RNA sequence: AAGACGGACCAGAGCGAAAGCAUUUGCCAAGAAUGUUUUCAUUAAUCAAGAACGAAAGUCGGAGGUUCGAAGACGAUCAGAUACCGUCGUAGUUCCGACCAUAAACGAUGCCGACUGGCGAUGCGGCGGCGUUAUUCCCAUGACCCGCCGGGCAGCUUCCGGGAAACCAAAGUCUUUGGGUUCCGGGGGGAGUAUGGUUGCAAAGCUGAAACUUAAAGGAAUUGACGGAAGGGCACCACCAGG
């Protein structure tokens, strides 16, 4: 699937994009069986193990879960295995895919977070995380060589739309926030620049609130300075499109402001006695840094954030409990 | 030895022994010119001695420097790489330059076209030279030669080791053999190496 | 079918398997099956059963020598030939003893005396054991973790250990005591990687109505026989002096003692036998047992909840890297150290099986959450502005890779929960720890790795309740001038005797100004100031202005 | 069906004392090479006698005769052919058990041991390699490359030396003549005939002359010339087309 692959580089770069994208197609059905290949046997081991009894095999579970042996189905585990091989040559391919790739701007880039959400929520996280550098990196350097291939033509502005959901997916759902969030914050402000390279489109800045409004929900989950920068920029992008779009939504937008109000002072005293030992003043400015990323570059206070969703007539504009609240 | 010092090889020297290329030799086993080689290559290509090279590209040198005359010194080059620098080695040595045919009698034949009274001869391949060494050894005549590691060695004399085929390996040792005589006799005196470039030297290469 | 006669033929096609082995080039399947053709052409019985003993004694032989022949590592097939061939030599021993040995009993088809040495090969049938016992070792080591047929190779050890009761009780002793180097390292290689598990079924399964019978009283003693032989052989590895077995030993005495036994002996018998030096000169795999032995005494640590020595304990092996090899697993480009890959072949060719692997995410969380508890409230001390004994290279360095994270959102990796209940042991809350701990290694599952482990967790909810105690009262310092016992043992859900305990030392071991009245139950503080605390932070400054001033002339003179 | 034979693969290759050995596979003991701090302690060398083996045809007796095929005969061939040729075919070929003991059994070239020059292969065994390939989960394999060791097959190559030259690291280390042991020749014949021995069933095999005959016989090499030897060119005293 690598040999012949490297015959598909050279011999479908011949100009036969019917027989590049249709490969393509085949390179889901690639991925389409053998992710099956694995989740029949996900359901027919565990048939068979639990037609095992674990009460005869308790000194054997001793020996399973005291060794911490966690009897994974290696039926499933290698036939998860042998799709990687039609998986990453894929996004290997997708860097030498240059001068067009508009077989894989449609699909293959939006294919490989097809195929990656089920193999990540499957099993593979951590074969999602280096895979999403090395995206972002076949992203970048395929940018790079810069052989015929831009984004101001919607190229990779839906290159973007894929990788964000590749970024912002695993993130909330279950993954290590310092290092895939990184991985969005270099999608984000590379594709902001990207965005400013394709005359700046909103509703991939839509999504970009929305990728704000994914990470307002993260930011009160991990840090309010960020939450004082994406929530700040949560409504604001939102009330662009209140004048862009042209919004409808006057129970909603009321209560999205409602939304962008309270939420957003909420920073107590920080607790951390070492950090403050261990230099404070480089981690704020982590927190001043990719709040210069989304572009509300020194994070804002309690009252005086506030008092820019108050000053804005928006407050008017609250359903009007939360603003006697 | 003279001015022992740049006569213990410089790196003007060094690199342009690797910049001609004089180090390489052939594939070929030897019995007379193994001792001149340094190593050899992977699978075999040889590396030789350049400190043989130099120190018989002193004496083979010394041998033509109290010659009171470069006239009776016939020095020899049938390669076209290094008829230019017999060119530039008469030039520059004064010795007298053989170039392509030997015309078979030049030693030999009373009766011929030519007669020449050398006392020693130089050569640049004693196998692309073999018609000089057979009336070299006719009438009496010492003879130096360019050996690499293919070479013959029947009645060759003092033998400097150079890959001196094809190369600029054959220009750079007329270039250092006239750098040592003039070394030794000359203006270029007191063992001082040159001031000459081997661009005066290495052959023509037809040009635009 | 090769001759239709009886004995004397028969000894000269044994001989002919044992000839035809030493050659540059041998084939050995057929030299397996002829000796089960000679099986049943010894028809004859003693002048031909005893024919069969050493035949069950070359089989193995041959079934050993046929797999370091094509491949590799022994297949566990061509194992179990040689597992049940052993059951079978074995089955004939009990019936035989000392026929064929002979001893002049009779002498044909008898005498292993006749050549050579009766108890030798005798001897060497045990010696066909170790290599039931080597390839088995291959098998639990070259056999895949993931892979379920593992635990299926791994459920043959108990019929292996079965014929370590059965060679030692057809014992006749010259095989025990002679190999006690070994017959009793046979028994230590099924007791130092067992468990309290099976014990919570031997000796906490009450014995009311279970047992009763002489059944479940000859077995559970066989499941402590093994934790009898190795202080039975303490005192013969006192004769058995055997230092690259008997450091090996107590060791696994250790293991027996943390584990097996009560974590005190263990404590008592590395500072017995110091084995911090003869681990050097036999054989630095002992070093990996002997590193495989303080994690165990920290896991020890930990299943007594001791935190100290949780850090203590890895002090070998958390102040290193090592720990990694100390499995023998680490990855050659991991650093620019591990090289090469021969050496990486010598060593895991070598180590390690995994049932003897171990669980280092628990090793870490032994290693961060022990001193998480001690350093938090000791750097609160030191983070009111009053600090001198600063620690460099600590779980503060420890704490520092995880520290300095701005992104860091749910705690989701094991470092993470640490970090998280590290933040919340800095709150003082007690409770926000239990939720980033106790849910979180029964996520990973890490808590679910002891039977001990509630009452491990019920240590540490009181390293939490009382420590964050420590930091309620260490960082709400200034203000709190008059500080209560009654509130205190309503708020932490402490009892007064743990409060008295804390309180006092609290007041006694920290040296905080207080006045405390135990009748009344309360604390009166006033510390003052904590603008003079700048003036305590000058005088953290001047102080080591006068030191370096007197090293300037303590150098120079 | 018959009986024959394993092509091509198949070589300056292997093995075997030669005479020799080409389907597979098995059995059988053998033999070489190699490697070998194994062993014997010099048992070694070469060889009249003596012995083995020794192609073929022949013969002895069969089988066998498919195929072929001395003889044999035609058909054709030629002045003559019995020959080549075509046809048919006996013995033979086929093979067994015998004799035969011969061959250009030729490498026209004693043995053994020593010594004297350059290279590149190849069969072989052992070894050296961050060598490649190759499998099993890879090693250890092997295919193979570079290198080495030998004992090979031999090759190429040079005032190695010789030789009448031819040629030859042997056909060298010879007049500066001597390793050892065996075998053989004394110009050419008559003639391996006579003579006797001798074997063999015979066929024949072996040992082995004289009278007389002769100043040449022979060998290489040079130069011619010749060729129903071969390769080049040209002329109407040669052709063609022609007159």
């Amino acid at each position: 699937l690598a040999k012949e692959g490297l015959y598909q580089y050279k011999n479908i770069c011949q100009q036969v994009n019917i027989k590049s994208l249709e490969d393509v197609v085949r390179a889901y059905l690639k991925l389409a069986e053998e992710k099956t290949e694995a989740a029949k046997e996900e359901s027919q081991q565990m048939v068979l193990d639990i037609e095992d009894l674990d009460n005869i095999q308790t000194p054997e579970s001793v020996l399973l879960s005291a060794v911490s042996g966690e009897d994974t189905q290696d039926r499933t585990d290698r036939l998860l295995l042998t799709p990687w091989v039609k998986f990453l040559w894929e996004s290997y391919r997708q860097c030498l895919d240059l001068l067009r790739n508009n077989s894989r701007v449609e699909r293959l880039y939006h294919d490989i977070a097809q195929q990656a959400f089920k193999f990540c929520l499957q099993y593979t996280r951590k074969a999602e995380f280096r895979k999403l550098c090395d995206n972002l990196r076949m992203h970048l350097s395929q940018i790079q060589r810069h052989h015929n291939q831009s984004t101001a033509i919607n190229l990779n502005n839906p290159e973007s739309q894929s990788m964000h959901l590749e970024t912002r997916l695993v993130q909330l759902d279950s993954a290590i926030s310092m290092e895939l969030w990184q991985e969005a914050f270099k999608a984000v402000e590379d594709i902001h620049g990207l965005f400013s390279l394709s005359k700046k489109p909103p509703k991939p800045q839509l999504m970009a609130n929305y990728y704000n409004k994914v990470s307002t929900v993260f930011w009160k989950s991990g840090n309010a300075l960020f939450h004082a920068s994406t929530l700040h920029r949560l409504y604001h992008l939102s009330r662009e499109m209140r004048k862009n779009l042209t919004q409808d939504e006057m129970q909603r937008m009321s209560t999205r402001v409602l939304l962008a109000t309270l939420s957003i002072p909420i920073t107590p005293e920080r607790t951390d006695i070492a950090r403050l030992l261990d230099m404070d003043g480089i981690i704020v400015e982590k927190q001043r840094r990719l709040a210069t990323l989304l572009g509300l570059q020194a994070p804002p206070t309690r009252i005086g954030l506030i008092n820019d969703m108050v000053r804005f007539n928006v407050l008017q504009y609250v359903v009007p409990e939360v603003k006697d609240l | 030895s003279g001015a022992l010092d740049v006569l213990q090889m410089k790196e003007e020297d060094v690199l342009k022994f690797l910049a001609a290329g004089t180090h390489l030799g052939g594939t070929n086993l030897d019995f007379q010119m193994e001792q001149y080689i340094y190593k050899r290559k992977s699978d075999g290509i040889y590396i030789i001695n350049l400190k043989r090279t130099w120190e018989k590209l002193l004496l083979a040198a010394r041998a033509i420097v109290a010659i009171e005359n470069p006239a009776d010194v016939s020095v020899i080059s049938s390669r076209n790489t290094g008829q230019r620098a017999v060119l530039k080695f008469a030039a520059a040595t004064g010795a007298t330059p053989i170039a392509g045919r030997f015309t078979p009698g030049t030693f030999t034949n009373q009766i011929q076209a030519a007669f020449r009274e050398p006392r020693l001869l130089v050569v640049t391949d004693p196998r692309a030279d073999h018609q000089p060494l057979t009336e070299a050894s006719y009438v009496n005549l010492p003879t130096i030669a360019l050996c690499n590691t293919d070479s013959p060695l029947r009645y060759v004399d003092i033998a400097i080791p150079c890959n001196n085929k094809g190369a600029h390996s054959v220009g750079l040792m007329w270039w250092m053999l006239a750098r040592e005589v003039l070394r030794m006799r000359g203006t270029i005196s007191r063992e001082h190496p040159w001031e000459v470039m081997p661009d005066l030297y290495f052959y023509r290469d037809p040009e635009e | 079918k090769g001759t239709e006669i009886t004995h004397a033929v028969v000894i000269k096609k044994l001989n002919e398997i044992l000839q035809a082995r030493g050659k540059k080039g041998t084939d050995r399947a057929a030299q397996i099956e002829l000796l089960q053709l000679l099986v049943q052409i010894a028809s004859e019985n003693n002048l031909g059963e005893g024919v069969i003993v050493k035949i069950k004694f070359n089989i193995i032989a041959s079934l050993y020598d046929y797999n370091p022949n094509l491949a590799t590592y022994m297949k566990p097939e061509m194992w179990q030939k040689c597992l049940d061939c052993i059951n079978e030599l074995m089955d004939i021993l009990f019936a035989n003893p000392n026929i064929f040995v002979g001893e002049n009993i009779l002498e044909e088809s008898e005498n292993l005396q006749n050549v050579d040495q009766p108890l030798r090969v005798r001897g060497c049938i045990l010696t066909l054991v170790e290599r039931m016992d080597e390839e088995f070792t291959k098998i639990m080591q070259n056999t895949d973790p993931h892979s379920q047929e593992y635990v299926e190779h791994l459920k043959d050890e108990a019929q292996v250990c079965a014929i370590i009761e059965r060679v030692q009780r057809y014992l006749e002793e010259k095989g025990t005591t002679e190999e006690i180097c070994r017959v009793y390292l046979r028994r230590i290689l099924h007791t130092y990687y067992k468990f309290d598990y099976k014990a919570h079924q031997r000796q906490l399964t009450p014995p009311e109505g279970s047992s009763k019978s002489e059944q479940d009283q000859a077995e559970n003693e066989g499941e402590d026989s093994a934790v009898l032989m190795e202080r039975l052989c303490k005192y013969i590895y006192a004769k058995d002096r055997t230092d690259r077995i008997r450091t090996c030993a107590i060791l696994c005495h250790i293991y027996h003692h943390y584990l097996h036994s009560r974590w005190y002996q263990a404590r008592d018998l590395m500072l017995m036998s110091h084995l911090q030096d003869n681990i050097q000169h036999a054989d630095p795999p002992v070093q990996i047992l002997y590193n495989r032995t303080m994690v165990q005494l920290g896991i020890c640590a930990f299943r007594q909840g001791l935190t100290k020595d949780a850090h203590n304990a890895l002090l070998d092996i958390q102040s290193s890297g090592r720990a990694k090899e100390l499995l023998g697993q680490g990855l050659l480009l991991r650093s620019l150290q591990e090289r090469n890959q021969e050496q990486e072949k010598v060593e895991r060719r070598r180590q390690v099986p995994f049932h003897l692997h171990i669980n280092l995410e628990l090793l870490e969380c032994v290693y961060l959450v022990s001193a998480m508890l001690l350093e938090i409230p000791y750097m609160a001390a030191h983070e009111s502005d009053a600090r001198r004994r600063m620690i460099s290279k600590q779980f503060h360095h420890q704490l520092r890779v995880g520290e300095r994270q701005p992104l860091l959102g749910p705690p989701e990796s094991m470092r993470e929960h640490v970090v998280a209940a590290s933040k919340a042991m800095k709150m003082g809350d007690w409770k926000t720890c239990h939720s980033f701990i106790i849910n979180e290694k029964m996520n990973g599952k890490v808590w679910d790795l002891f039977p001990e482990a509630d009452k491990v967790r019920t240590m540490l909810v009181r390293k939490i309740q009382e420590e964050s105690l420590r930091t309620y009262l260490f960082t709400y310092s200034s203000v709190y001038d008059s500080i209560s016992m009654e509130t205190l043992s309503d708020m932490f859900e402490l009892d007064l005797p743990t409060v008295h305990s804390i309180i006092s030392k609290m007041i006694i071991n920290e040296e905080l100004m207080a006045s405390l009245d135990q009748p009344t139950q309360t604390v009166v503080m006033h510390r003052t100031e904590p603008t003079a605390q700048q003036n305590l932070a000058l005088q953290l400054a001047e102080k080591l202005g006068s030191l370096v001033e007197n090293n300037e002339r303590v150098f120079d003179h």
